[PDB]
């Protein structure tokens, strides 16, 4: 019953706007109709044709240029196309303002394939909208998830190969029509950590690498971002001297090296 | 608490003379160097002297090329609406008397008093900078406006209406608006030499002309952040705001190639790309508003950084102001009004039933095309013509009063409508 | 409730561009037994970001669709809605977003070959087909998926081919026991190995070119042979590395598997270093620059080999496949571009290459699968490389002559410097003239040795160059440079 | 063009087909879209040998 009030409110505002701006636009043929013609040359008849054809173009996925196609004003009937596009953006603005509290108050839930269950439903004109994007964020910006499969009750299933041993947060982006500024964002999930698997894919970045004197060489380093597991050791190869240093220590100092010459350090992550 | 009280060295290596000029004993990392030759290229390196006199090593040379000579003024705008005119360093601040609205965009200037700008909520505002009691034809601000531009030759203000997905062309002297058939556009620039309207959507960047043969699509994709039009060198730059990568391009107006891709989480303001004319450089303001980034077209790898002044601490718009005044409205692109006495309905033999008139001309001799409207009572027939000629196909034979409306137009604007009423001749055969 | 199942399928035909399509499959919702089978209208809208790619409306009982012309490394969102056709009532809706990524994604279809037939088993829909009914049971089976050609060896030791829409045609009849079989898919050469019954036993690699097959039974050509006492197993042809990798074991020690092979251009012997002796070898990725072998060590341990790096590559499917046992991964192991198949306890287990997980397990009858072949992605060269070249050039090099004869050498041809691989099915047609005296239609690789020439007399050869794809496309024949050959 | 009217004579039926009246200064030149027969794509392009 709320949807037909949204339809009749947008249709009332559309016919009221086409009553108002009938003198405002200069037409390419020089029409200048008066206020009581109801003739096909005027702004008001083509504009109310645009407010007659906006909903049928939306639910049958037609453009407003293709819905407002006439044989008198060709190739483009601009009051008809303008009234159709204004009524469609007013309709998607009223659906976004209708469902904004229900989107921003409902939190998606992760369970474990990895499954997001959101407590919503697909819209009535689901194919007229843009596709919704699930968005991911590293816990320690939001990027779009590439692979998922959801049904109409938003019981999704992530088919994207996520990075192992990485804390993740997920949310839903709901676009409403073709307007890019009219997006709704769901709240984030509780933070889920991927189970550990495989070799690390990130090299550990050194902080400071200098000599102490002619017979010692110092290095300080921090662990990398995607460590792919519980960190156990960092192997330091100096070129050769190769040492094993555990996970608690991030600073090691070499010894018994030659004075005044040029070396190369290789640091790995285990 | 370790002390590194050092004195730094800054060298100047001119490439034009092969001269190394070095000064000593600067205490801070910041230094304001003065007295350079304009329109010249220099190479700069830095090393640091300690107390003992032992300097550090040279760095890599940075391709540092000067701004050319002139009163080169930058117009800063706040997010609170204050307008500050600086020069190209960020020094020399003059606080302007005008007060804009909250979050203004780029101000498009019509004559030296009246300008048009688009705020952050999509509203379009007019301001008379000199005498604020008069000068704006639209009384209230206009919602859902994407950008705004102005044609000096036609004398028309063009804005993208985001609600209608159309481009609205407006007379600044009367406020008469025209709907143009340009769809889903966000940003506009019109070429005044030929009348072509260049526009960029979220997906594509293309051209609208006076005929459908003149529509050339230059790009198709993230999304296009802004674009500018180079009328003099016949080329076309745009910013694509992708997935964490701000990338700038170039195409001619008739090789599509990549100039610089800027990687990072920081990106540019939409409608903030500007062509700096005396370098051949491209500026864009950043989204945080405390930084303007500049790339030279001669050296693509050097991306200069302009800090924003502290009085306008978040910035939302920056223009290089043109040192010449804007040229006035050309009366050579105005189509003349079709004479109402010359509109005849002189018919030939057989089925040649046609309307001829005297052809409308402009001052400079441009192509004048016509739009004709027919009224056979309730019957309507609209023709888009390129000749002073319109053959009437469906003639209702019964001696009507036909109302004919000829609107001459050029590529820049349109002329006045000539409305006549003509008695139809008797049509004896009907076959 | 059933879910929408979308698969990226890449199909490459020679002299054509490789097309990428999404196979959209979705089962019907559950209906009662009182109502009959209902038509469901499937509205599929495919989006790339914010622009519409394709829009499909289909009336089907269950969804089986194809959205063509997908682009690689691009995210496509498939908005599929299902409505009942007679009433308009909504049956279901699904939203599948899919990165395309076609080197790690395929449709789960295998080719199995029992004693009766060769069929296709789709592991998604669990449906079995029959491609060819065989009179005698299949022992080895390879394929060319660009032209849907199955090449196989029966128990009666004969090599047969099958294009769809035609009878099985015998390519060769073979007089020894066949150990292995492989195909070069670009050059259309079928390589097999036959046993030698001499008391030091060896395996002789034969070949047969499919461009010389005009409907009659050809014979194989000996190109390489094994050192004596050693034998072959598991012939894998890599065309983009120009290699023919087998597993060379010794007679009496079958678990001493060593990876050997030959280079396919000059015939030089190539050696691949493994850290352990082997038992069986399976092909891998078949992708240029990233070619892979699934080789099994003597402990029942898979290594995902790399051909270019000559080393093992750690993967997450290596630990899961080693838990099946030695009889599963050395029984039958198949791998397409998207999945990796193994048979354990009368069930075929597909392991996905992208998500590194077990995806499909399909139960079998106990004598359904004797062989297992996957539709691996056979990457083709571009149309400049496969066809006839532009420039003629001085391809025939003049050799040192005796007075009686001159050995003219007939080499292989790359079309330009941008084409690394040889042109498939090259046949020279030649005449000889006294600077016709002879007429030879001879292929590339051999030599023409030119007897009965006069001493101290100049001679002139002239030739046109004919390839396989220029005869198929009716492209005009290149005339090469007529060179003059002097006799002393 | 005869007496401010352009007269089309058909080549197939060998008859006068169209007579279209003109304004007195409309036609100074008259050019027709005659069929410009092109060579095949082997002849227009680069050679093989
Ligand atoms: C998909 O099918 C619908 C419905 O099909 C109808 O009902 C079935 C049970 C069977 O009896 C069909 O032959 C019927 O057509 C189609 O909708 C019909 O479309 C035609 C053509 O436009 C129209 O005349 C009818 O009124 C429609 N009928 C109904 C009940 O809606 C629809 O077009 C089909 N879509 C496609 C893409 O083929
Ligand atoms: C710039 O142009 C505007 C019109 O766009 C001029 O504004 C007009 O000014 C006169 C004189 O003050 C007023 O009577 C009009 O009402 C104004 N027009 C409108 C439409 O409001 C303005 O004067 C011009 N400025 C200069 C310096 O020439
Ligand atoms: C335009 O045409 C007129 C009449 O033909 C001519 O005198 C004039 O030189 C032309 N050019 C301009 C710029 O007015
Ligand atoms: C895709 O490729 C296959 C195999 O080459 C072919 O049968 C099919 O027609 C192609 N489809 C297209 C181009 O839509
Ligand atoms: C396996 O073969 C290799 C290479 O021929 C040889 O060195 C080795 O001795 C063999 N091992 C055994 C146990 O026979
Ligand atoms: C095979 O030989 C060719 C030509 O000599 C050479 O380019 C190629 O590298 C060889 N292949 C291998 C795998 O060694
Ligand atoms: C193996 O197959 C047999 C076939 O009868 C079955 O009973 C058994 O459960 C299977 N084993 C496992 C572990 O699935
Ligand atoms: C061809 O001449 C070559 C020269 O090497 C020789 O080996 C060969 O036996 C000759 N073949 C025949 C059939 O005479
Ligand atoms: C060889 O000569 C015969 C006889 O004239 C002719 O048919 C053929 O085309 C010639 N081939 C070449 C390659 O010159
Ligand atoms: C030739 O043209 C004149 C133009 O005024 C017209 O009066 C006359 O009838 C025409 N003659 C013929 C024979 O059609």
């Amino acid at each position: 019953v709320d949807e037909r009030m949204v339809l009749e409110r947008v249709t009332r505002d559309c016919v009221q706007r086409c009553i108002v701006e009938e003198d405002l636009f200069l037409d390419e043929f020089g029409i200048q109709c008066e206020k009581a013609d109801n003739g096909e040359k005027c702004y008001k008849t083509r504009c109310t044709k645009g407010c007659a054809q906006w909903y049928r173009a939306l639910k049958e996925l037609e453009s407003c240029q293709e819905a407002c196609l006439s044989l008198q004003f060709y190739p483009y009937d601009m009051p008809c196309i303008g009234a159709c596009e204004m009524a469609q953006r007013d309709y998607w603005h009223l659906q976004r303002l209708a469902i904004s509290h229900l989107v921003e108050r409902t939190q998606p839930q992760l369970e474990r394939p990895l499954t997001i269950r959101w407590a919503m439903h697909f819209p009535e004109h689901y194919l007229a909208s843009r596709p919704f994007n699930i968005q991911y964020q590293f816990v320690d910006a939001w990027f779009n998830l590439a692979d998922y499969d959801c049904d109409e009750y938003y019981v999704c299933e992530i088919l994207e190969a996520l990075i192992p041993y990485t804390q993740y947060r997920f949310r839903f982006e709901l676009p409403f029509g073709e307007n890019r500024d009219e997006v709704l964002y769901s709240p984030a999930t509780p933070a889920y950590q991927t189970p550990p698997e495989g070799a690390p894919i990130s090299a550990p970045v050194i902080e400071h690498l200098m000599g102490l004197d002619d017979s010692h060489l110092a290095v300080h380093w921090h662990p990398g971002r995607f460590t792919n597991g519980p960190i156990e050791g960092y192997r330091l190869r100096l070129s050769t001297s190769e040492q094993l240093v555990p996970a608690g220590r991030g600073s090691y100092i070499f010894s018994q090296l030659q004075a005044g010459t040029n070396y190369t350090l290789a640091l790995s992550m285990i | 608490d370790a002390a590194r009280s050092w004195s730094y060295e800054l060298e100047v290596l001119d490439v034009a003379s092969q001269s190394a000029f070095s000064i000593r004993n600067i205490r801070g990392p910041i230094f304001g160097l003065q007295r350079l030759q304009p329109d010249n290229l220099y190479q700069l390196r830095v090393r640091a002297i300690n107390v003992d006199g032992e300097p550090g090593e040279w760095t890599e040379p940075l391709a540092a090329r000067t701004w050319p000579l002139g009163p080169h003024r930058l117009r800063w705008a706040s997010r609170q609406g204050s307008v500050i005119h600086t020069n190209e360093l960020g020094e020399g601040l003059e606080v302007q008397q005008e007060q804009l609205e909250r979050l203004p965009g780029p101000m498009t200037m019509v004559n030296e008093s009246v300008g048009y700008y688009v705020t952050g909520d999509g509203l379009l505002h007019c301001i008379n900078l000199v005498h604020s009691q008069w000068g704006c034809p639209i009384s209230e601000p206009l919602q859902h406006v994407g950008s705004v531009t102005y044609d000096w030759r036609g004398g028309r203000v063009y804005w993208t209406d985001l609600a209608r997905n159309c481009v609205v062309r407006m007379d600044p002297w009367s406020g008469s608006r025209e709907l143009l058939p340009v769809f889903e556009a966000n940003f506009l620039a019109l070429d005044p030499r030929q009348g072509h309207l260049y526009y960029a959507t979220s997906s594509q960047l293309s051209r609208h002309g006076s005929t459908p043969d003149e529509a050339v699509t230059y790009y198709r994709v993230g999304s296009i952040a802004s674009f500018v039009l180079d009328t003099q060198q016949d080329q076309l730059f745009w910013l694509v705001k992708g997935s964490g990568a701000l990338r700038l391009y170039r195409a001619p107006l008739t090789s599509l190639q990549m100039i610089q891709q800027i990687k990072g989480v920081f990106q540019a303001v939409p409608d903030s790309l500007q062509l700096l004319r005396p370098l051949g450089a491209l500026l864009w303001l950043e989204r945080s508003g405390r930084r303007a980034r500049l790339v030279r077209l001669a050296a693509p790898l050097d991306v200069m950084e302009l800090p924003t002044p502290d009085q306008a601490s978040p910035a939302s718009a920056l223009q290089l102001l043109d040192p010449q005044p804007l040229p006035p409205r050309d009366e050579g692109v105005i189509p003349m009004t079709v004479l109402p006495d010359s509109v005849r309905l002189d018919d030939g033999h057989w089925d040649d039933f046609h309307v001829r008139w005297q052809p409308s001309t402009s001052g400079g001799n441009h192509s004048v095309s016509y739009r004709l409207l027919l009224e056979f009572g309730q019957r309507l027939q609209t023709l888009d013509l390129s000749t002073p000629f319109a053959r009437l196909t469906q003639l209702p034979q019964a001696q009507l009063q036909l109302k004919i409306s000829i609107t001459p137009r050029t590529a820049w604007r349109s002329g006045d409508t000539t409305r006549v009423q003509l008695t139809t001749p008797p049509v004896a055969p009907s076959q | 409730p059933r879910r929408l199942r979308v698969f990226v399928e890449r199909l490459a035909t020679a002299l054509q561009e490789a097309n990428v399509s999404a196979v959209l499959r979705w089962d019907a919702p559950e209906q009662g037994q009182e109502a009959p089978m209902q038509a469901l209208e499937y509205h599929i809208s495919c989006w790339v970001g914010s622009e519409l790619h394709e829009e499909l409306r289909l009336n089907q009982s269950a969804l089986e669709a194809r959205v063509e012309h997908l682009q690689p490394d691009q995210t496509y969102h498939f908005q599929v809605e299902a409505r009942v056709a007679a009433t308009g009532a909504a049956a279901g809706a699904a939203s599948h977003a899919l990165h395309v990524a076609p080197e790690v994604q395929a449709v789960p279809r295998v080719l199995y070959a029992n004693a009766e037939f060769i069929g296709e088993l789709d592991l998604d829909t669990r449906n079995r087909r029959r491609l060819v009914h065989t009179a005698s049971p299949v022992e080895h089976l390879v394929g060319i998926e660009g032209e849907q050609r199955l090449l196989w060896v029966n128990e009666h030791v004969e090599l047969l081919t099958h294009v769809p829409g035609s009878a099985p045609a015998k390519l060769a009849r073979m007089r020894a026991e066949v150990l292995a079989l492989a195909v070069d898919w670009i050059q259309r050469i079928v390589y097999w190995a036959e046993l030698d019954a001499t008391a030091p036993q060896a395996a002789i690699i034969y070949r047969l070119d499919l461009c010389n097959f005009e409907g009659k039974i050809l014979q194989g050509e000996r190109v390489w042979s094994t050192p004596r006492g050693r034998l072959l197993k598991d012939l894998v042809a890599l065309p983009q590395a120009q290699s023919l990798i087998w597993l060379e074991y010794e007679q009496g020690s079958p678990r001493n598997g060593s990876l050997r092979g030959r280079n396919l251009t000059d015939g030089s012997e190539l050696e691949w270093a493994t850290v352990q002796p082997l038992i069986r070898l399976h092909a891998g990725s078949l992708e240029p620059g990233s070619e892979t072998l699934n080789l099994v060590d003597n402990q029942g341990k898979l290594c995902v080999y790399d051909v270019a790096r000559q080393l093992c590559t750690a993967s997450a499917l290596r630990a899961q496949l080693n838990l099946l046992g030695e009889d599963s991964i050395a029984g039958q192991l198949a791998q397409d571009s998207g999945y990796l198949y193994a048979v354990k306890n009368w069930s075929i287990r597909a392991y996905g290459r992208r998500r590194q997980q077990l995806e499909y397990t399909v139960e079998l009858e106990p004598e359904e699968v004797r062989l297992l072949q996957a539709h691996n992605y056979q990457a083709y060269p571009p149309k400049n490389c496969l066809l006839l070249p532009s420039s003629g050039g001085s391809l025939l090099k003049a050799t040192d002559c005796e007075e009686q004869r001159c050995l003219l050498n007939l080499p292989m041809i790359t079309a330009s410097e941008d084409c690394p691989l040889p042109i498939p099915g090259v046949r020279y047609q030649l005449n000889l003239t006294l600077a016709p005296l002879g007429q030879w239609l001879l292929g590339a690789g051999e030599s023409l040795n030119l007897t009965d020439l006069l001493p101290f007399t100049r001679y002139r050869v002239s030739g046109i160059l004919s390839s396989f794809y220029q005869k198929k496309l009716a492209l005009p024949t290149l005339v090469l440079a007529p060179l003059e050959l002097l006799t002393a």
